[PDB]
RNA sequence: AAAAUUAGCUC
């Protein structure tokens, strides 16, 4: 359905309003949740107190 | 020419253009 | 079997007899999502056949 | 730029044009910390006390901070944040037309509303969220008051005549998936009506309801514990066929048959059910005023204005002060104005041109109290109400938490296999759990006999 | 076992339904539905009375 | 199209009627 | 699923009485009339008419529960004027009044049409 | 999905007016004038023609045959 | 110790609504008549739909609901027919019901508009509101689809369901000037004058009146189109009179039995 | 047999925090499919009729049925031993209704009085002498309410809006404001009933009724109170709206002036701190004392604004009626709605600097001003600026997180507490012992 | 040993729900953590993450 | 003598499919087909 | 501002100070008492105490 | 008379 007109979408038993962007496995709409994490290649200087170190330069 | 005062209407035309060019789920 | 209530408040409804007894009978109403227990004599068989078959 | 862009969709002009022209720019969160952002262009730059006078950027529109579910909230800034969040979470549970091609989908648990009207007051942001094309609620004449008492602790009173005329009347679909397969060298499944003679394993239910092919035809009445597919597996045959879940009581919409990837007969069947709004159904406005319908009165009983306008919903007044949802009241007022004038009103979060005084002034120009209050009459006796009730249009939703899907009971039902105790879950027809806290409460009461009954007699007697 | 099936079990004759106000009923009453009433039962001993 | 022209006429009218604006229910921040 | 049908609000069930008289014991000459399958429509007017009557010391109806279709009217007259005859007189005069109102309305309509 | 038959609150027939409303809006009239031109006095009945969404068109787009 | 002599006066008589005034009567009687107008008014309506083939895009029940809400003129038929519940026959006899048929199928390319005009009634007088202004849109069909069904209409009253609710909206109002103080305005100046207000534009509300009873009830009965307004009023009065007569007879029988 | 009317069941709500969470009830079957219960019994269960669930168990033995009927029942479980005060009180619209019903300026005609009496399960059948015979028989709300009070109770209470400087001065026994609830022989004489007299509070009227009269008498008291007050609420009517949210156009001037004064004061404080004049307050560093002074200034401003808003209301206002009746709300709520919301603190402090030395990109660095750290200057009626909107959202999120963690921790605490003393009991020797017969107290509670 | 819930069933109960689900995030921090810093709405989430929409349960 | 008529998916053409047969349209050839409305007395009440 | 009757506080204090030493309400304080294995396993350390 | 696992939503 890449750049396909609403005419064809309607004729194919689909609606032009569906956002899309969701896989179909075993006939189920599966969506990937965007996970988040710490940015890589950036120096962080934390000050963990519940330890023996006054400062920690994680990277 | 700058758009004084008459800006509430013009503020949403840019938004409409953006949402037309890029969909809600464009990032996926 | 499909029956029709000919007398009483539910006169006009159509349902399939679910459980029958010697005096009363439970009929599930087609329209409403509820089953009632109406007297057997109030029911009248209408059946649903298919004449032809050729 | 504004002109060339207003003439878009006719020639070719689009967002890329601005981005290339160099008028907008993408700033990421890590760079945003080093730019003197500004809210609105005109207000924060004219000439005043020298605040910064070195702005680098300027936001498009403040309300654009809101998300997807939040944006449909009218006047979000006139409400306390917890209620905004509650509305955001509840919106995803609102019924309506979830997709245009719904009659082709065979998804499980699909709800659809009959008359999904459009909000009388729409924010400028939802125009792109597409809400107006696929709404999820109806504009009802809500009168905030305590008519009888059945709407006192977060509950509402609906109009029986309205429901009869099809107020918030929705439909509930339930799909089913079932296919045959080669269980083993001797084991094999097949669709066929399990007769009373050859099939040993069999249920005490009606089977002739379906046709010879084994698939119940569309448009046939069904009820709980009824056969929907005539699957039989040869050992002579065992009735390994599924039945409609208890307390479903539906009608078959359509029957689909095809071949799965393995090449066996795979069939899907969906059953529809017309869910008339009854008491115990959970409703909610766009402001977090959740509730459950307490009682329903006929039009002859509901109160009425100087003309024949009876409210359709009556929320508890006391829900307003504690929760601080003045946005709901503003919505009601502007909705009255919009209905009278004859066009949808605006409720953008930050507008600087939508106050209560101007709205009231407008409303006063149609023979209505500038604050929206009106004089009702006691539906029973017909004596005016001393207090002037506050009645006006307001957009209400309907959540899927129907009562009939939650009601449950038990009396010596099926038992588990490992520990001989009742099952768990409404679908499996189980019993409720008598938790340790309940045990402690009973001990406090000192009703040792009752405790031992609940734990031994009606749980798992054994010698 | 201890906390799962000895101190907390699952009992029969139980019900769980949504609740609504009803001021016409006394504080000690409870408005049960008809379906749950018909589904549950109470064992009563026969007696000539 | 009628709504667009309605909005534009409303904007120009609001700009025109700039005599006085004395309203109670509205406010804005002013730092420093 | 348990929603009652709509005909149970006005149609009598087999064995139920339309009206039942029950004498009260707390005060002399006081009766509770119980009406089955009715609402405020048929009770409020009777209440007002009884109030109009002077020989009625007390008069008033109630709905034991909105979901239940029943109403109780309590009437208490002077010792020389039984509440049964009080009720009968109230109904009779109310019927006469309604008939007269209907007649006047009809004549007014027939004159309004080209008159 | 389709224009209702009666106003929920009032009960006046409104189903037989959707086409007339669209025609009046098309010719020259505006909403505020067309409603009272059709004869909708009470504001309760006007929400039927202002809020109503017409999805039957999108439904009909999915023609079964031909 | 008797009833009163109410008077009536019509201010506006049309074929769509009636505005009248009742004077010298009790508020209870006024409100009871209003509730009778809305609820207990005999009228004909569709109540038994048999659908044989429905290929439309809407549900099967949706059609029945919309057909249920279509008004049917019953100016002189409702008084003759008898309630189906009290009929003494089987099946919907024409003496106690009216039959309808609908058979449409979209053949041409343009989409059909199945309107109430397609309801071909057997009886001449019991027809939807199209005699003398489009018609109630039922559903829309597309080339290839069809709708075949037949339904029976019977007599009922609004109390059972809204379909039997002839009045669109009743405007009931008494004592336009807040003379009896039954409502207390916090700020009288802020409220608009009632349509029936005789008070001048200077004074906000009439002065209090201790010894004052409610009279001069104003009615604005608005017929949906099924029954004429004055006919609604007459039917309501007759029905209320019948209810009182039945109650009186039952009470007499009870007293005699005791 | 099937469950029939009059049978005893045990209605419960899933989280059973305390004893008053599983009380028996008598069965009543009703058409529609939803559990129902009188509102007064809502407070113990903590239910809310917003889609909640409540279990319902049924015993299967005359022995257990009698046991529950005698030990665990609503009327018997009216007073709790945790605070020796009533648990079931009028805490809904009925409360505001009764408060407005018992004001001095309430009069009812014979029709209304005789209609209200019908909803009385303990009426003796005699019409009381009207408080005003001529020129027309008018009863008084207190006079009618008296018949609701059972037996001969006697108690004294103070209304919510009772001026403290009234007992000392004259008019002690005749209050212009109709306060100082006085009940003798179970007949209301003075004052206006509110939560202080009918709610769940030590010595409340319901408490006295329960202590003097029987539990069934208290039950009938509750039922009659609700059944009469609600029915009169039809004639009275209660509501809320913009008209109840608007000020008088002078209070707005007062609030704006106060806010400007507060802004000027905080700016002066900042100037002094910048120029090194604000000396460190004892026990705190310079920053700490600066923050404390700013917070005190803002709180004083908020309190002044709220007091002005309150004093600018009208008796017909509905927010004020509900707050004084105490049914639902508080003065701070009205203050926030009309006058000003206030400071949006997080973690017991002002909004922090998420970015480098500033709250949000819009504001400039080192901006300790009120609006630049969370002071919401507007009010819910007049909308909120986007920055303060964001800060308000932060505050709400803090509240929600606290609620979630509390719901997670308190359960474990309660479990450990209950498991540490589950066998302690009062033996017939009038002494408290545990399973090991070890004496813990020679007398319960000493 | 891997993460859970990364791919979810698209909740097609209403178009708004579909959009929200297609535009959702999820932090990898353990469920129901004693700490309260990561849950609080941080200032930097201006115009990037809705400050109002969020679940109200343990998450 | 009912051969269990079916309706093609996209052709919307009737087909006669009996047991132990592949599920395909008489023409083109697809793998989807729905059933026809029952012949029973589908009677609703317009309530 | 809440109020709790003094009886309950006294009872909790006595139960925590009955064995002379401060028995913790935790599993490390209640399971040490010679109550009974069937009573300890209910609270905690089910398999261990058994 | 059917398993193990995960997820989502509600008070
Ligand atoms: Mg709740
Ligand atoms: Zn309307
Ligand atoms: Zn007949
Ligand atoms: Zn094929």
């Amino acid at each position: 359905l890449n750049g396909l007109t609403d005419r064809d979408l309607c004729e194919l038993n689909e609606c032009p309003l569906d956002p899309g962007g969701y896989f179909i496995i075993n006939g189920s709409e599966k969506v990937l949740i965007a996970q988040e994490k710490m940015a890589t290649n950036t120096v962080y200087v934390f000050a963990k107190k519940d330890s023996k170190y006054a400062y920690t330069g994680e990277c | 020419e700058i758009t004084p005062d008459l800006w509430q209407e013009a503020c949403w035309i840019v938004i409409s253009s953006y949402f037309d060019e890029k969909g809600l789920v464009r990032q996926q | 079997q499909t029956v029709r209530i000919s007398q009483g408040p539910y006169k006009g409804y159509i349902g399939v007899v679910k459980d029958a007894t010697e005096s009363t009978a439970r009929v599930e109403l087609h329209s409403t999502c509820q089953t009632i227990s109406v007297d057997r004599q109030r029911l009248t068989t209408v059946g649903s056949r298919r004449p032809g078959g050729m | 730029h504004i002109d060339q862009l207003k003439e878009r969709e006719y020639n070719n002009y689009s967002w890329q044009d601005l981005v290339a022209s160099g008028v907008v720019e993408y700033i990421d969160t890590l760079e945003e910390e080093t730019v003197m952002l500004a809210m609105t262009p005109d207000d924060l730059q004219e000439k005043e006390v020298a605040y910064c006078s070195t702005y680098t950027h300027c936001e498009i529109h403040p309300s654009m901070i809101l998300g997807v579910c939040a944006s449909i909230i009218p006047f979000p800034d006139h409400n306390q944040s917890p209620r905004n969040t509650y509305q955001s979470a509840m919106g995803k549970q609102a019924m309506g037309v979830y997709i245009t091609n719904f009659h082709v989908r065979m998804d499980t648990l699909a709800h659809v509303l009959y008359y999904p009207q459009k909000p009388l007051v729409t924010t400028r942001s939802m125009e792109y969220l597409r809400f107006r094309e696929l709404p999820a609620g109806i504009n009802s004449i809500v009168a905030i008051a305590s008519y009888t008492g059945y709407n006192q602790e977060d509950s509402v009173i609906m109009n029986r005549s309205a429901v009869d005329r099809g107020f918030f009347r929705s439909v509930f679909y339930r799909s089913y998936k079932e296919q045959e397969s080669k269980k083993g060298f001797d084991q094999e499944e097949v669709f066929e009506k399990p007769t009373r003679e050859t099939c040993q394993g069999m249920r005490h239910a009606i089977y002739d309801k379906l046709d010879d092919d084994g698939l119940i035809a569309p448009g046939v009445r069904v009820s709980g514990d009824d056969v929907i597919i005539g699957k039989t597996v040869t050992l002579t045959k065992r009735d390994c066929s599924t039945f409609l879940r208890t307390s479903e009581t539906g009608i078959v919409d359509q029957v689909m048959v095809t071949l799965n990837q393995e090449g066996y007969k795979f069939c899907k069947i969906r059953v529809r059910s017309v869910r008339i709004p009854q008491i115990g159904d959970k409703f909610a406005s766009r402001h977090g005023q959740k509730g459950t319908c307490g009682i329903q009165y006929r039009q002859e009983d509901m109160p009425f204005t100087c003309e024949g306008i009876t409210p359709d919903i009556i929320i508890n007044p006391h829900a307003i002060p504690s929760r601080m949802t003045i946005g709901h009241l503003i919505e009601c007022l502007q909705g009255k104005v919009s209905a009278n004038k004859g066009e949808i009103g605006d409720a953008t979060p930050f507008n600087d041109a939508v106050n209560v005084q101007k709205i009231s002034n407008l409303l006063s120009d149609y023979g209505y109290h500038l604050r929206g209050n009106e004089v009702l009459y006691n539906g029973f006796t017909g004596r005016k109400i001393t207090s002037q009730i506050f009645i006006g249009p307001t957009y209400y939703q309907r959540l899927k938490h129907m009562v009939d899907d939650k009601i449950h009971s038990r009396a010596r039902g099926p038992i588990q296999i490992l520990n001989r105790q009742p099952m768990e879950g409404r679908s499996r027809d189980g019993g409720l759990r008598f938790g340790e806290m309940e045990r402690d409460c009973q001990i406090a009461h000192g009703a040792a006999q009752f405790l031992r009954e609940r734990l031994f007699e009606a749980s798992d007697p054994y010698q | 076992r201890v906390r799962g099936n000895l101190m907390g079990k699952r009992v029969d004759f139980s019900a769980r339904t949504v609740i609504t106000p009803d001021p016409n009923l006394s504080i000690d009453q409870v408005g049960v539905p008809r379906s749950i009433a018909a589904n549950m039962t109470f064992a009563e001993i026969v007696t000539p009375f | 199209e009628w709504n667009i022209v309605e909005s534009e006429k409303a904007l120009v009218a609001e700009s025109h009627n700039m005599k006085n604006q004395q309203m109670d229910p509205f406010t804005r921040r002013q730092c420093k | 699923m348990n929603a009652p049908p709509a005909f149970e609000s006005f149609l009598l069930f087999e064995g139920e009485k339309k009206i039942t008289i029950n004498k009260d014991t707390k005060v002399p000459n006081a009766c509770l009339f119980t009406i089955n399958k009715e609402d405020h429509t048929l009770g409020n007017i009777i209440k007002s008419q009884l109030l109009k009557d002077p020989q009625v010391l007390f008069a008033g109806y109630k709905v034991p529960h909105p979901l239940e279709h029943k109403i109780i009217i309590r009437v208490q007259t002077t010792p020389d004027y039984s509440p049964q005859e009080a009720f009968t007189n109230a109904i009779t005069d109310l019927i006469s009044e309604l008939s007269l109102l209907e007649e006047r309305f009809r004549v007014a309509i027939k004159d309004k049409q080209e008159g | 999905m389709i224009i209702p038959v009666r106003c929920f609150t009032c009960g006046k027939i409104v189903g037989n007016k959707w086409e007339a409303y669209l025609g009046l809006l098309q010719a020259e009239y505006t909403e505020g004038d067309a409603l009272d031109a059709l004869g909708l006095k009470r504001y309760c009945c006007r929400r039927m023609l202002l809020a109503h969404v017409d999805l039957i068109e999108k439904l009909l787009n999915y023609a079964p045959l031909e | 110790p008797y009833a009163n002599q109410p008077t009536v006066r019509i201010t506006e008589l049309t074929d769509e609504n009636v505005k009248f005034i009742i004077e010298n009567t009790d508020l209870a009687v006024a409100n009871s008549i209003r509730r009778v107008f809305i609820a207990e008014v005999p009228i004909i309506a569709i109540d038994w739909v048999q659908i044989d083939a429905n290929s439309s895009v809407l549900h099967d029940e949706f059609i029945a609901h919309r057909l249920g809400l279509i008004p049917l003129t019953s100016d002189d038929i409702v008084d003759k027919l008898q309630y189906s519940r009290d009929c003494t026959c089987e099946e919907f006899c024409p003496e106690c019901s009216v039959e309808f048929t609908l058979d449409v199928r979209c053949n041409e390319d343009q989409t059909r508009h199945v309107t109430s005009r397609d309801l071909i009634s057997n009886s001449p007088r019991v027809i939807p509101v199209t005699s003398r202004q489009d018609d109630i849109l039922i559903v829309k069909l597309r080339k290839g689809q069809e709708l075949r069904l037949r339904a029976y209409a019977k007599k009922g009253f609004g109390k059972e369901h809204a379909k039997w609710n002839p009045t669109a909206g009743v405007a009931f109002e008494y004592d336009p000037d807040n003379a009896l103080r039954h409502t207390v305005y916090p700020k009288p100046e802020e409220w608009p004058k009632s349509e029936y207000s005789e008070l001048d534009e200077d004074e906000s509300q009439a002065p209090y009146d201790p010894n004052g009873k409610p009279e001069r009830f104003y009615y604005n009965v608005e017929s949906c189109g099924s029954l004429r307004p004055e006919t609604i009023v007459l039917s309501a009065l007759s029905g209320l009179k019948k209810k009182l007569s039945d109650l009186q007879t039952q009470l007499s029988h009870e007293i005699q039995s005791d | 047999r099937h469950m029939c009317d009059g049978d005893i069941v045990i209605f419960n709500r899933q989280p059973t925090l305390h004893k008053m969470s599983m009380m028996g009830h008598r069965v009543r079957i009703l058409p529609w499919s939803t559990f129902r219960l009188n509102l007064s019994v809502t407070t113990p269960y903590n239910a809310d009729f917003d889609g909640d669930e409540m279990n319902l168990h049924l015993p299967q033995s005359l022995e257990t049925r009698a046991e529950i009927q005698e030990l665990a029942m609503v009327p018997r479980m009216i007073v709790t031993p945790q605070s020796n005060r009533p648990v079931m009180g009028i805490v809904q619209d009925t409360l505001t209704a009764v408060r407005k019903f018992t004001k001095r300026d309430v009069f009812l005609e014979r029709g209304e009085v005789m209609n209200l009496l019908m909803f009385l399960s303990t009426w003796d059948g005699k019409v009381p002498q009207p408080a005003i015979l001529k020129p027309r028989p008018l009863w008084t709300g207190k006079q009618i309410f008296s018949l609701i009070i059972p037996g001969h109770i006697n108690c004294i209470r103070t209304h919510s809006t009772h001026p403290d400087d009234e007992d000392s001065g004259p008019y002690k026994h005749i209050s212009p404001g109709d306060t100082k609830v006085v009940v003798e022989n179970g007949e209301l004489i003075m004052g206006i009933l509110c939560k202080k007299s009918l709610g769940t509070s030590a010595g409340s009227l319901v408490h006295i009724s329960y202590l003097e009269m029987g539990h069934d008498i208290t039950r009938l008291f509750y039922s009659n109170i609700q059944t009469v007050i609600n029915n009169w609420l039809l004639i009275e009517g209660h509501t809320i709206g913009i008209g109840d949210s608007i000020a008088d156009s002078k209070t707005y001037q007062d609030i704006q002036n106060t806010i400007k004064k507060a802004k000027q004061d905080v700016i002066e404080v900042i100037e002094k701190a910048h120029n090194n004049e604000l000396e460190p307050t004892p026990g705190n560093t310079l920053r700490q004392t600066f923050e404390n002074q700013v917070n005190r200034i803002l709180n004083d401003a908020r309190d002044k604004t709220g007091s002005s808003a309150q004093k600018s209301l009208s008796e017909y206002n509905n927010f004020k009626s509900m707050v004084v009746s105490g049914a639902k709300g508080s003065k701070i709520n009205i203050s926030q709605v009309i006058a000003v919301v206030g400071q949006q603190n997080v973690e017991g402090k002002r909004i922090p600097f998420g970015f480098k030395h500033r709250t949000l990109p819009h504001f400039i660095k080192d901006d300790y001003g009120p609006e630049s750290r969370g002071f919401v200057e507007n009010s819910y009626l007049a909308g909120l600026t986007p920055t303060e909107f964001f800060f308000h959202a932060m505050g709400g999120r803090e509240g929600l997180i606290d609620t979630a963690v509390k719901t997670a921790e308190t359960g474990y605490i309660q479990r450990r507490l209950i498991k540490s003393m589950e066998s302690v009991m009062v033996k017939y020797d009038a002494t408290v012992r545990n399973s090991i017969n070890q004496v813990v107290q020679l007398r319960y509670g000493e | 040993q891997a993460r859970a819930g990364v791919s979810q069933v698209l909740n097609r109960l209403t178009f708004a729900s579909t959009l929200s689900h297609l535009r959702r995030l999820n932090s990898p921090i353990g469920r129901d953590g004693k700490l309260a810093k990561p849950r609080q709405l941080h200032n930097t989430l201006w115009g990037m993450v809705c400050p109002a929409e969020t679940p109200e349960g343990h998450a | 003598q009912q051969p269990m008529i079916y309706i093609c998916g996209e052709c919307h053409t009737e087909n006669e499919i009996k047991s132990r047969d592949p599920i395909r349209c008489r023409e083109c050839g697809y793998r989807i087909m729905y059933k026809k409305r029952t012949k029973r007395l589908v009677v609703f009440d317009a309530r | 501002g809440s109020y709790v009757n003094y009886r309950h506080l006294a009872l909790l204090c006595d139960t925590m100070t009955c064995r002379g030493h401060l028995m913790a309400i935790t599993r490390h304080g209640v399971n040490r008492q010679d109550t009974g294995p069937l009573m300890k396993c209910s609270f905690e350390e089910t398999v261990d105490v058994l």
